[PDB]
């Protein structure tokens, strides 16, 4: 919090997880694939859609 | 007459090869080896049969 109220500089703080090198939050990790042609941009449009 | 691959262009975001070689029609019988000449140091274009 104390670091919110700071100029253009996102400053987080957080406590590491039990087993540093291992599967974090219950969250998910997803990866969107270019699966063909479509350049960087198409995929950015692509990404921003979802 | 024996192809050669200069180096790597990029197709549609997938690094792929690049080769210089003779159009088929200028490499099919020994007598064609008479088409190629070769800049000497005097700029004079000289031909293999020489």
């Amino acid at each position: 919090r104390a670091f919110s109220q700071i100029k253009d500089a996102m400053v987080f703080a957080f406590n590491l997880p039990a087993i540093v090198e291992l599967g974090t939050a219950t969250g998910f990790d997803f990866e969107l694939i270019d699966q063909a042609g479509l350049g960087h941009e198409k995929l950015t449009q692509a990404r921003n859609q979802l | 007459w024996g192809g050669s691959y200069v180096n790597d262009f990029i197709d549609r975001g997938r690094v792929k090869k690049v080769y210089v070689m003779s159009e088929a029609k200028y490499r099919m019988l020994p007598d064609d080896i008479g088409d190629w000449y070769v800049r000497a140091a005097d700029g004079q274009m000289v031909p293999f049969s020489a």
